[PDB]
């Protein structure tokens, strides 16, 4: 069952087990606040 | 905030847009209507305007 379906078996998990998730989620929720920053001001440092 | 924000902007570069349009329009027009009238003859010069 683990292998095949491993829904049921395995309960809810923090976002924070998965490698990196936590900081892509990071990532993506700063670009868009700074996207929405530059359009009224406050220069802040470019993410990429 | 970053949706607000962008919606601000947004707002702000309409009311600037249509600022600017509606100051394009009045120039030209004032322009125009300044070319159109203008100096006219005195009445000893000519009898007609």
């Amino acid at each position: 069952k683990l292998l095949s379906d491993p829904a049921s078996v395995i309960g809810p998990l923090a976002q924070s087990m998965i490698t990196g998730l936590t900081g892509a989620l990071g990532n993506l929720n700063t670009a868009i606040n700074q996207i929405g920053d530059v359009l009224v001001g406050t220069v802040v440092t470019p993410i990429n | 905030s970053a949706i607000s924000n962008v919606i601000d902007w947004f707002n702000s570069l309409l009311n600037f847009q249509d600022t600017t349009t509606s100051n394009q329009i009045n120039q030209q027009n004032f322009q125009i209507a300044t070319l159109a009238s203008g100096i006219k003859k005195q009445q000893w010069e000519c009898r007609y305007s």
